[PDB]
């Protein structure tokens, strides 16, 4: 019946249009910075100066409000350190200076961006021991028939985090974000990212801090855990428990593209000016076609910049206007009456 | 096994030859009671466990379990995998054990027949056994009025000599009777004089049939053991007190279930066509797991030569690539296990069963009379749904057409015509007339030549209770228009003739009372007149007594009478039934007497013998009337046909009556109404393929089209007895025969035969494929029934083996009708709708799934939680399908039963085909498509919460799995037109339900049951993104739907859906007298 499906088609326009405009607009007060650093190994300039990064490697995502353009930013610049002398871990760091056009408002994030990086594969996703994490007396060869199939245990000696996922934990930190030009004197001042409250705390409590029914010399480090532990757990089982990276490590990603958070600000406004952030490249993307990006966004209602569901009601309710639109002409046109006795069968000649 | 040796010493033939093994005797097992049951207790495991498992999906979802035990394709504990599979078989395993208990308790109500087997050895004692008889080595005296249940060679007899008769009437209609023992006779006495003798060695000929034949032998210390010796099975009249033989051959499972008794099952159109999709179901399934495990083994080579993160460690035997391309074949098997339809085939099961109860509750088609109230029995607990796709009825007229209760309207006597009978022959009978002496003869011949027992226990009453309808009806109305049957106590029977009570005297009743083509009903009788005449008293069918008859004197100016009065009888829609006189010399009769007397026992045929003695001593008859009785058609039918016929469904009726007089008996039926051409063929002096064929060349040969099968306001058509025979007997006849009834809607066949019947039904089935549905009341309807489709019976007074032998039991056929049109269209809808959104809620996990997949590297992982994946095909939605299934309407049951052109929807199969299947798949993918991508979309993002928190995977999966449900379930709600109260839970708590889940399973802390997803309470209730993704997915999934639902009712509507908005806007409207509707009559 028409006086049920133009009213209907109606009214859900008119209700998805202000939704959908909400969204957009949610979504445009946000702001994202995107910066790839994998190929700061081989580009970069390894002398001490600094070069204008490539143009399809920085992505700039500017608030609605924001009166600067997109081109009217300069080109951020990066340079490429390898000395042998300092801790392991850090030894080829990728400074990127990047500038920030207009002031960012508080609760800015910060992330990692992995691309081709297929932490939703059968093979990774379900590559952890639950029971292990969480601490609980399980037996070797429990582990051996555990979840953990591909890194189980090596010479009668278990992993403590075993799997492919925790093998695979992103070692690459960005321990600094200092401000090179500031205003109130202090030539170079430091926006302080925090490294607590990354994740969730409801993740800690399925991740146990030390284990008691092995000794601390019983258990193996993972196969890639090598370079961090060079012999061994000496200094007792790793606190799982206590650290943010890898508990949101172990969270598999529902795309191959992905970010995870590292490092958050709440308290605190980025100011405008041209920064340098430092970035430990350790972790090879390369390998397998996957670039790294250093991802710095702030937050609005719905979340991220991301104004995909906003437009979409808006198209609905621009298609919703146009369906109604068409009926009412229609039934303004020829008014087919109700309860019509003449296209039954018995009655059409 | 033809020879089997019996009776060494004593009963309990513990020893006669060899040992044991190979003869099968002595409490071998080689019989035992009839086992209609399926299985026994101890091995009801085994058989309900191979019959489920002949299912494939079943077999298939205990391979994905035991595939699951494994650790390398294992996620959860065993016990939630395996919960639903186990809940199926448990079902499926009670409802099957109901049924088998049904049955058992059925055969053990017919089992344990008290019977009297004597002879043990305190010395003498117990007997009385159970039903199941003692193997083959003993015997039984059973007395008077008692089942047999076994053959025997029954040797003495209480009664003067071992003459017997046993009333064969579960295996004949005619009477019974034997023909002595003979050697054994008097040394073979009974009371342990068989017991204290030792004598006989009983010899076998064939136990496989024995049938009309069941010779044999037996040696003492040579005897023509012969079928008239030995009773057979199921059989007791006992005109004596008791019978006395051994036990031979079948114990109770060897001869009479052997004779009859194979019934087979039937299932539902329906489920025949719902097999293709559940093959289609599972090659999709495969296909998948097939691309999925090419492609992942393509990747993983990839991401192994060049080391990956997810790809470390392939260098073993059971985790290289390629054994990893069939651990993903398994686990994409193990992955999409929705597909395959797991409780659809129970949900199916239980809402046939709730269907067929709806039928048995209904108080439309419940028939009260004299205190008994019969109900509308679904002996079968499917088939519920091929009622409404019913296009040919087949049905026979006495006994469910008619009450089976006939009154006598009119009598003839001599020339004149007679219009509770009482009109003038009061005022006629005057003496000294011939005239007179002719209604004299005429009710003498009505009243005495019968087999009817009277009832004198109310004087001046005088009740008659006899076992035809006929007879008693012949016998009350001559008591009614004067001669009263005074009764028949002693061997001497009297008549009240209204004068006095003069008696005749009873000498041979020759009780042939009709079949075997033997019709005539004769009786010899003499009259206690001191001239003491012996004359002849016969009544039959009008053939044969047309046929015995002179021709000489008046005789044939009266026979030219009656044949007139008799045509000018049928023509008003009366039974005709003719009447005879004979008169028998004594000499002759005396000899004749004899003869009978001695050719009575003959050890060696004498049914032959007593027919051609019936045919010699008839040959001097005199033709004395010709009765006419009216059956009475039950109340209803003429509308009950006319409304079948405004539905497409042809309706047959293969009547027991002469041509003339079932000519729609008169055009009352409504079978044959007025403007429509009859075609009627008799095979007068004619064949009759060409007398077919020269009736459809001139009837319909102008067509054009017709003449490459050759290679007035409707038509019918008319062939007896002689024109099936032939057309069955050939293969062209055949055919044209087949071609002429489809192009007709009302074939009416007179005089037909059991066999006739069930090779018609027969016919139409195999030759057309279309829908069949058969009813009756006899055995030849049973064997029509079982021989059919669908098989409807009417628990008439002719017996109650079409009951039990049929699917459903009605009493009245306006029962059918109502039965026919509203239960069998609801049914078919709501199995359709049901079976099609089941397909739907099963396509729309998959699909989600599916969609995942792409963005997996085609690597068969859940994006869901298990939890939310296991629970699909039940708690989540199973409940909206069940109440499609069950309280679904398309038009009120009023509209149905006014307007019956409304059934050409689910006649014609308009509700459940393969494109419907198709468009249900092709929504199911769209829908899929649509909720996965667009919440995808909206979650490729950093946070899409306001705390900064990471989207992983398992949020974007709670998110999709929530709309998927609601999505289902307001999709099934949507295909309802029926919302009262039960729809509207089932719809809005399969949603509540997984709301709830999704809350409270969120929160347990990872101390216990780690679940995978602890915070979705906060990652997805907190989040604009869900709340906002959930109901857009929603709304978009089911636009489509309704918009092209609100354009097939409004631009392109059906006659239902007109229907029912004129009913709806238009209540104060007279359907059936309404010139744009039922007053049309249209
Ligand atoms: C940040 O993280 C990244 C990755 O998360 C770290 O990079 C990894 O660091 C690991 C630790 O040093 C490396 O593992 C070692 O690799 C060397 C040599 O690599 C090759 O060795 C073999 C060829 O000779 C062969 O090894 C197997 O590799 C696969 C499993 O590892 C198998 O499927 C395959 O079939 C081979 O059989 C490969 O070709 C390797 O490419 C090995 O010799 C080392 O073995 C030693 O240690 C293991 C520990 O369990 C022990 O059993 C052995 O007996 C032996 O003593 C070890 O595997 C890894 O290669 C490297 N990966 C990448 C991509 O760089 C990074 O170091 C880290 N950085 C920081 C600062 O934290
Ligand atoms: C920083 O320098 C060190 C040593 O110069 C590099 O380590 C070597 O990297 C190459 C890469 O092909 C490997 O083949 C060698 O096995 C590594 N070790 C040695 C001792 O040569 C390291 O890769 C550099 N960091 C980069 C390029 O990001
Ligand atoms: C990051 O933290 C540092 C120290 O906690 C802040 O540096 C201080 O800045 C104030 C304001 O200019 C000075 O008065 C202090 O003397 C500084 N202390 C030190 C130790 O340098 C810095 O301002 C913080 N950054 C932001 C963006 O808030
Ligand atoms: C920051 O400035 C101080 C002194 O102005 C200097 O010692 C230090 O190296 C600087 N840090 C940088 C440039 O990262
Ligand atoms: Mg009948």
């Amino acid at each position: 019946t028409p006086k049920s499906v133009l009213p209907t088609l109606l009214i859900i326009g008119i209700i998805f249009a202000p939704i959908g405009a909400l969204i957009v607009w949610g979504s445009g007060k946000v702001t994202t910075i995107t910066l790839d650093y994998t190929e700061c190994d081989v580009d970069a300039p390894t002398d001490g100066s600094y070069q204008a990064m490539p143009n399809s490697a920085y992505q700039y995502d500017l608030a609605t409000s924001s009166s600067v353009s997109e081109s009217s930013i300069a080109s951020p610049t990066w340079t490429f350190s390898n000395d042998s002398s300092r801790e392991v871990g850090e030894t080829a760091r990728c400074e990127i200076e990047f500038e920030v056009p207009y002031d960012l408002g508080p609760g800015l994030f910060l992330y990692y961006k992995l691309t081709n990086y297929y932490q939703n594969h059968r093979r990774y996703s379900s590559s952890f021991d639950a029971t292990q994490l969480i601490g609980d007396s399980r037996s070797l060869s429990q582990i051996n028939g555990g979840n953990c199939k591909p890194i189980t245990s090596r010479d009668g000696k278990p992993y403590y985090p075993c799997g492919l996922i925790a093998n695979s934990l992103f070692n690459d930190t960005f321990p600094s974000v200092v401000l090179l030009n500031p205003t109130n004197g202090a030539q170079n001042q430091t926006y302080n990212f925090s490294e607590s409250g990354i994740a969730w705390g409801g993740i800690k409590k399925n991740y146990a801090s030390t284990l008691t029914y092995i000794s601390p010399s019983d258990v193996l480090p993972p196969p890639n855990w090598a370079l961090k532990y060079p012999n061994g757990y000496v200094d007792g089982f790793p606190n799982l428990r206590e650290d943010e990276h890898f508990q949101v490590w172990m969270r598999v990603a529902a795309l191959p593209t992905f970010r995870k958070l590292w490092a958050r600000n709440d308290g605190e406004i980025m100011s405008q000016g041209r920064y340098r952030i430092v970035a430990n490249m350790n972790y090879p993307v390369k390998q397998f076609s996957g670039t790294k990006s250093i991802v710095i966004s702030t937050v609005s209602w719905i979340g991220g910049k991301q104004p995909f569901l906003g437009w979409a009601y808006i198209a609905a309710a621009i298609l919703c206007v146009v369906l109604a639109v068409a009926g009412l002409i229609r039934h303004l046109v020829k008014p087919r009456k109700l309860g019509d006795m003449s296209l039954l069968s018995w009655n059409q000649p | 096994p033809v020879p089997r040796s019996v009776f060494i010493n004593e009963p309990l033939p513990s020893e006669y030859y060899d040992k044991k093994g190979k003869i099968l005797r002595a409490h071998h097992f080689a019989t035992n009671q009839n086992v209609t049951s399926k299985y026994t207790v101890i091995t009801f495991i085994p058989k309900n466990l191979f019959e489920q498992f002949r299912r494939v999906a079943n077999c298939f979802f205990l391979a994905i379990s035991i595939l699951q035990f494994f650790p390398k394709f294992s996620t959860i504990s065993p016990g939630l995998v395996i919960l639903p599979l186990i809940i199926v078989l448990a079902i499926t395993a009670l409802k099957d054990g109901y049924e088998d208990i049904k049955r058992h308790q059925a055969d053990h109500r017919t089992n344990h027949a008290i019977v009297h087997v004597l002879g043990g050895q305190g010395e003498l004692g117990w007997h009385r056994t159970i039903w199941e008889d003692v193997k083959v080595g003993d015997f039984v005296k059973i007395y008077e009025n008692e089942q047999f249940p076994a053959d025997i060679v029954i040797c003495a007899t209480s009664e003067e000599e071992d003459v017997a008769y046993i009333e064969t009437k579960n295996l004949d209609g005619e009477t019974n009777l034997k023909s002595r023992n003979g050697v054994p006779g008097l040394s073979h006495l009974n009371t342990a004089e068989a017991c204290a003798k030792a004598h006989l060695c009983i010899d076998l000929d064939a136990p496989e049939s024995n049938m009309f034949r069941l010779n044999g032998a037996v040696i003492n210390l040579i005897h023509p053991i012969t079928l008239e010796t030995t009773m057979l099975r199921g059989c007791v009249l006992k005109n004596t007190a008791w019978v006395i033989g051994i036990i031979v051959y079948t114990g109770e499972d060897t001869k009479i279930i052997r004779n009859a008794g194979a019934t087979p099952s039937k299932r539902s159109k329906v489920e025949k066509q719902m097999n293709p999709q559940v093959i289609i179901n599972l090659v999709i399934l495969a296909a998948i797991a097939v691309v999925c495990a090419i492609v992942d083994h393509v990747n993983e080579v990839e991401w192994d030569r060049q080391q990956a993160y997810w790809m470390l460690f392939a260098d073993t035997s059971g985790d290289n690539p390629n054994i990893n391309g069939l651990v993903t074949f398994a686990n994409a098997f193990i992955t999409f296990q929705n597909i395959v339809p797991i409780s659809l085939y129970i949900s199916i099961e239980a809402v046939r069963t709730i269907q067929a109860a709806f039928i048995y509750w209904d108080r439309d088609i419940k028939y009260k009379k004299d205190g008994v109230t019969t109900r509308t029995t679904a002996r079968s607990w499917n088939l519920s749904d091929d009622l409404g796709q019913i296009e040919y009825i087949f049905s026979d007229k006495t006994g469910t057409l008619t009450q089976n209760a006939m009154i006598f309207r009119q009598c003839s006597v001599g020339g004149k015509i007679y219009t509770h009978d009482a009109e003038l022959d009061k005022d006629l009978e005057a003496h000294d007339s011939e005239q007179s002496r002719i209604l004299h003869g005429f009710f003498a011949v009505l009243g005495l030549c019968h087999t009817v027992l009277a009832a004198e226990t109310e004087p001046g009453v005088i009740e008659y209770k006899a076992q035809s309808p006929d007879e008693a009806a012949l016998v009350q109305s001559a008591a009614d228009v004067g001669f009263v049957f005074r009764g028949r106590d002693h061997n001497i029977l009297r008549m009240s003739t209204p004068f006095s009570d003069v008696s005749d005297e009873y000498e041979l009743l020759h009780v042939l009372e009709f079949n075997s083509a033997r019709k005539r009903m004769s009786v010899i009788l003499r009259k206690l007149d001191e001239d003491g005449r012996i004359f002849l008293l016969c009544k039959g069918a009008d053939n044969v007594i047309f046929e015995r008859l002179t021709k000489d004197s008046n005789q044939r100016e009266m026979r030219e009478k009656t044949d007139q009065d008799l045509q000018y009888f049928a023509s008003e829609g009366l039974r005709t039934l003719c009447l005879a006189y004979r008169i028998l010399d004594p000499q002759v009769y005396e000899q004749w007497a004899k003869e009978y007397h001695n050719a009575t026992v003959a050890l060696q045929d004498r049914e032959e013998r007593i027919e051609s003695v019936s045919s010699s001593i008839e040959r001097d008859l005199i033709l004395l009337g010709a009765t006419a009785i009216e059956d009475k058609l039950q109340d209803g039918v003429p509308d009950t046909i006319s409304d079948l016929k405004r539905a497409g469904i042809k309706v047959w009726v293969a009547t027991g009556d002469k041509l003339e007089t079932a000519v729609a008996i008169g055009y009352t039926t409504n079978l044959l109404t007025k403007d429509t051409n009859l075609i009627v063929v008799r095979e007068g002096r004619h064949s009759i393929g060409d007398q077919l064929r020269e009736a459809l060349e001139e009837f319909f040969g102008e067509d054009a089209g017709l003449r490459t099968t050759l290679s007035p306001g409707g038509f019918s058509l008319v062939i007896e007895g002689h024109a099936l025979a032939h057309c069955f007997d050939d293969e062209e006849t055949e055919a044209l025969l087949l071609a002429l009834s489809t192009r007709c809607n009302t074939v009416i066949c007179c005089r037909v035969s059991p066999l006739q019947k069930a090779q018609i039904v027969h016919l139409i089935k195999d030759n057309l494929g279309v829908m069949c549905l058969a009813i009756g009341d006899g055995a030849n309807d049973v064997s029509m029934i079982q021989a059919a489709d669908v098989g409807v019976g009417i628990s008439g007074e002719e017996g109650l083996q079409a009951v039990n032998s049929s699917d459903y039991a009605i009493a009245q056929f306006r029962y059918l009708k109502r039965l026919l049109l509203v239960h069998g269209h609801w049914s078919y809808f709501r199995n359709s709708s049901m079976i099609l959104n089941f397909f739907y809620k099963n396509i729309i996990g998959i699909g989600v799934l599916f969609w995942f997949m792409i963005y997996c590297g085609w690597s068969t992982t859940y994006v869901f939680a298990y939890v939310y994946l296991l629970f699909w095909n039940v708690f989540w939605t199973l409940v909206p399908v069940i109440a499609i299934g069950l309280f679904d309407r398309n038009i009120d049951d009023e509209t149905l039963m006014a307007l019956p052109e409304l059934y050409r929807a689910s006649r014609e199969g308009k509700y459940f085909g393969l494109m419907r299947f198709a468009y249900y798949i092709f929504e199911g993918v769209y829908q899929s498509a649509v909720i996965y991508f667009f919440l995808n979309y909206t979650y490729v993002t950093t946070t899409a919460r306001g705390d900064g928190y990471d989207v992983y995977m398992y949020e974007m999966s709670t998110t999709q799995a929530i709309g998927a449900v609601m999505v289902a379930n307001l999709f099934s709600g949507l295909n309802i037109d029926a919302w009262t109260g039960w729809v509207w839970f089932a719809i809005w708590f399969g949603p509540f339900l997984i709301w709830v889940f999704t809350a409270v399973y969120s929160v347990i802390p990872p101390s216990s049951f780690y679940t995978g997803v602890y915070g979705n309470d906060v990652f997805l209730f907190r989040s604009a993104a869900y709340w906002f993704g959930w109901p857009f997915v929603t709304i978009i999934a089911l636009l489509p739907r309704y918009l092209i639902k609100t354009f097939r009712q409004n631009i392109f509507p059906n006659d239902v859906d007109t229907m029912r908005l004129v009913r709806k806007y238009h209540p104060e409207v007279d359907l059936y007298n309404h010139p744009m509707l039922g007053g049309k009559l249209a």
